[PDB]
């Protein structure tokens, strides 16, 4: 029952590592697992070093594999993704579903968390729907990927100290507590807690305010600080934002943006960085480009 | 031209119902107000300056030549910390709206009061509650200083000029739920010490309560900004003689409202000359008055007034029109006006105008006339003696028109005063230095104050230094930036820089980038030969 399982999840795992998809039941099952996996987690995901957090995919199948082929084969070392792998891509159902393999596979060597792409709203408007409803003809794996979205965890708590998730900080939150307890299960709205943890964005600003996507707010160095000391952490990971070099450092050395989708759209033509933290959470930046198709 | 002042005070750090503070909450309104104005066709000519509670040398943070990139880099860095200088904040903004205007002719108190030479201006003041605090104690009377007057101010005698009105927004948020929502279409009055210095002027002051409140005070703001043509009305003196329908009984009468003076800059003629006799030998002028009191009288006196005379479309905001709407708006009659305080030689006042309303019965035209049209209208040796009424300088502009038949006049008469083109040109260019000098120093501020002042209680000199903010350690050119606890580790990783011998070498360990990471502009510093022709 468990080994044939295991051989089975195997075997998919290696047909989606050659660009190719899954049938409808296959899929259905592997929603249905990956829902009564995450159930167990809760809003705030305990990771423990060592471990290899990168950032968006945005849908990008063969900037995965060159991640792996860079930061280490997925069963050998740790993984913490932090949402953003369902739009804006050519290749998008491809990388959700071996992201979402590879945990129902290895719940405890990879971690994915929540973006504000993961949502049912967005993905109508990018492509994703549209993608979907092309590859596999009707539209039921897309319901299917946008239930089990909600299950997805907001946060990470790496080793006590870093604080890795999607957005950012947000105005009505002030401690873990509170990220502790609330209903991820649930669409993500346009306004409150969950959607200022999804839509954040940092900035000199110093304070708050509106941001210009829409939704969110953007906050500054002192309110970075502030929930840095009132929370006993020592840093705050984030992708949510296009940078260059791939990792971002903010307010003092207290935001590291770290954005791990090369070319971005296929029009920017940047770079991209994961972070290597080690056992003695010593960290490392591994940058590399887009491979070559 | 819009002028923000907020006040970026310490007492504006109390948080509201919403988790953000008061300053916040104000830059997001300024951000949404911002938004709102763009959606009006008319955005293109106007500029943003922003005043803050701070230093004479550091209380305007973005000025003339200053575009929209730094104004908003400016308003995003805003730090709430000091006391509430309401006073000293305001006369500095009004001092800095009034440097370009003795220079250009703008109100140059010698040929008339011109209104179509306008510069509008809007102020915000958007500060707290109450508690105005002057480091010595609490003040409740929000009296404006006078210490260092501006060279040519002494003309006015007050702060505020002919076209600069002043809203208020005090933020009145309740911390707990702001549950106040029982009236939906009403924005109440503030009631604080602002309160007069904003009806003074000739605006409002909001009282936000509640963040629908304070979208609704936003919207309705947005409506009112136009031409500025502020001039007083009083009832003074026909003992509200509009015996036309009704019998009258009202606090219609010290209408203090604008004027909408859209352009076909705005063009026109027969400007308000003054109040006062102007002598031929005057080495003092009397100061004149941003506000010209002028009174109506109601009065048929023949409105139907048709001649060749060049016409005039000032458009009155309608703010006291109920006794006018209350007389059918006086349909085909008219109510004549004149300006007080010694309009000629001998005698209280001269009609001048009149107050006719239009056909579709929507606002007041405002027909401004001559200074005595019923006389001239209607040679024999006649306009030579007509010409003595009217002041010597007022032969200017009606000159003008003259130009349109003929030219019987000439240079000979035409003199204001020997003493009062003394002394004007020095005033200029004593304005011209001044607002020289403040438009150099806007925006570099150069504080480097940081020290201990280590108090005794090597000597009387010694000060420990404070935490830099913007420091920016060498690690790789400075040994002294390095910790104890990473020194190993960042002496191999410098040995192994250094033996190295790269390509364009730096000093910095890790230097990611600055806070916005443009993608044009990283894509600009590079060479693609391709260009997509299929
Ligand atoms: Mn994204
Ligand atoms: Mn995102």
């Amino acid at each position: 029952d468990e080994k044939v399982f295991t051989k089975e999840l195997d075997q998919w795992i290696e047909q989606l590592n050659e660009c190719k998809q899954l049938s409808e039941s296959q899929v259905k099952s592997l929603c249905e697992k990956a829902k009564e996996i995450l159930t167990k987690e809760s809003n705030v995901q305990e990771v423990r070093c060592p471990v290899t957090v990168c950032g968006d995919v945005h849908g990008q199948f063969h900037d995965l594999m060159e991640l792996f082929r860079i930061g280490g084969k997925s069963p050998d070392t740790n993984y913490l993704f932090m949402g953003d792998y369902v739009d804006r891509g050519y290749y998008s159902v491809e990388t959700v579903t071996l992201l979402v393999a590879l945990k129902v596979r290895y719940r405890e060597r990879i971690t994915i968390l929540r973006g504000n792409h993961e949502s049912r709203q967005i993905t109508q408007v990018y492509g994703f729907y549209d993608e979907c409803l092309r590859k596999y003809g009707n539209a039921n794996v897309w319901k299917y990927f946008t239930d089990l979205f909600d299950y997805l965890p907001l946060t990470a708590l790496v080793d006590g100290q870093i604080f890795c998730l999607h957005g950012g900080l947000s105005p009505s939150i002030d401690t873990l507590d509170h990220i502790r307890a609330l209903d991820r299960l649930q669409e993500v709205p346009h306004e409150g807690p969950m959607c200022d943890l999804l839509w954040s964005d940092p900035d000199d600003r110093g304070g708050w305010g509106i941001s210009p996507r829409g939704a969110g707010y953007t906050f500054g160095q002192d309110i970075s600080e502030t929930f840095n000391h009132a929370n006993g952490l020592t840093l705050v990971s984030r992708a949510h934002q296009l940078v260059m070099e791939g990792y971002n450092w903010c307010h003092d050395r207290n935001v590291v943006t770290i954005f791990s989708a090369p070319n971005y759209c296929y029009r920017c033509g940047n770079q991209a960085a994961i972070m290597e933290l080690d056992d003695t959470l010593k960290y490392s930046f591994l940058q590399f480009d887009p491979a070559p198709r | 031209i819009l002028l923000f002042l907020i006040d970026t005070s310490a007492s504006m750090n109390q948080r509201s119902h919403l988790g953000t503070t008061y300053l916040d909450t104000a830059k997001g309104a300024v951000e949404t107000f911002m938004k709102l104005r763009a959606r009006d066709p008319a955005s293109r000519g106007d500029r943003y300056m922003l005043v803050t509670f701070e230093e004479p040398p550091y209380a305007i943070k973005a000025g003339w030549k200053e575009n929209h990139a730094t104004f908003m880099n400016e308003l995003k860095n805003l730090q709430a910390e000091g006391l509430t200088t309401l006073g000293q904040s305001l006369r500095t903004a009004f001092d800095l709206l009034n440097l370009n205007r003795l220079v250009t002719g703008i109100d140059n108190y010698g040929q008339g009061r011109n209104p179509f030479f306008l510069e509008p201006a809007i102020i915000i003041t958007i500060t707290d509650g109450s508690k105005l605090t002057t480091t010595s104690g609490v003040q409740d009377e929000l009296h404006l200083p006078l210490n260092s007057p501006l060279p040519g101010s002494e003309l006015t005698k007050e702060p505020f000029r002919w076209d600069q009105r002043l809203f208020a927004l005090v933020l009145r948020l309740p911390g707990t739920m702001s549950v106040e929502s029982e009236q939906l279409t009403g924005v109440p009055l503030d009631d604080s010490a602002i309160t007069p210095m904003c009806e003074v002027t000739g605006g409002r002051s909001y009282s936000v309560c509640s963040p629908r409140m304070l979208n609704q005070c936003l919207e309705s703001l947005v409506q009112k900004v136009q031409s500025g043509v502020v001039i007083n009305f009083e009832k003074a003196g026909p003992d509200p003689s509009p015996v036309e329908d009704g019998q009258p009984d009202g606090s219609q009468p010290w209408h203090s409202c604008h004027k909408l003076i859209y352009v076909r800059v705005p063009i026109g003629h027969w400007p308000v000359p003054e109040s006062f006799w102007p002598d031929q030998n005057s080495p003092t002028l009397p100061p004149r008055t941003s506000h010209p009191v002028v009174k109506f009288s109601c009065t048929d006196c023949e409105p139907m007034v048709i001649d060749k005379l060049p016409f005039d479309k000032y458009e009155l905001e309608p703010s006291p029109l109920t006794q006018f709407i209350l007389e059918r708006k006086s349909p085909q009659t008219c109510w004549q006006v004149y300006v007080s305080n010694s309009a000629k030689y001998s005698e209280l006042g001269h009609p001048f105008g009149y107050l006719k309303a239009s056909t579709a019965l929507n606002c007041v035209n405002l027909f401004v006339m001559p200074y005595n049209y019923p006389v001239l209208l209607p040679w024999r040796q006649s306009f030579e003696s007509y010409l003595k009424t009217m002041p010597p300088y007022y032969l200017g502009p009606l000159k003008k028109a003259v130009r349109m038949m003929g030219a019987p006049n000439l240079i000979a008469d035409s003199m204001e005063y020997g003493l009062s083109y003394s002394v004007i040109s020095y005033l200029k260019k004593l304005s011209q230095q001044a607002k020289i000098e403040s438009d150099r120093v806007i925006g570099s501020v150069g504080k480097k104050v940081v020290q201990e002042t280590g108090i005794k209680v090597e000597y009387t000199g010694f000060q420990v230094a404070l935490l830099n903010k913007d420091l920016k350690p060498q690690t790789f050119r400075n040994a002294y930036d390095i910790p104890r606890r990473n020194l190993l580790d960042h002496l191999t990783r410098m040995r192994s820089n250094l033996l190295k011998s790269t390509r364009r070498f730096l000093k910095g360990q890790d230097e990611d980038q600055v806070h916005s990471v443009p993608i044009a502009q990283m894509g600009n510093y590079q060479e693609y030969l391709k260009q997509v022709p299929s």
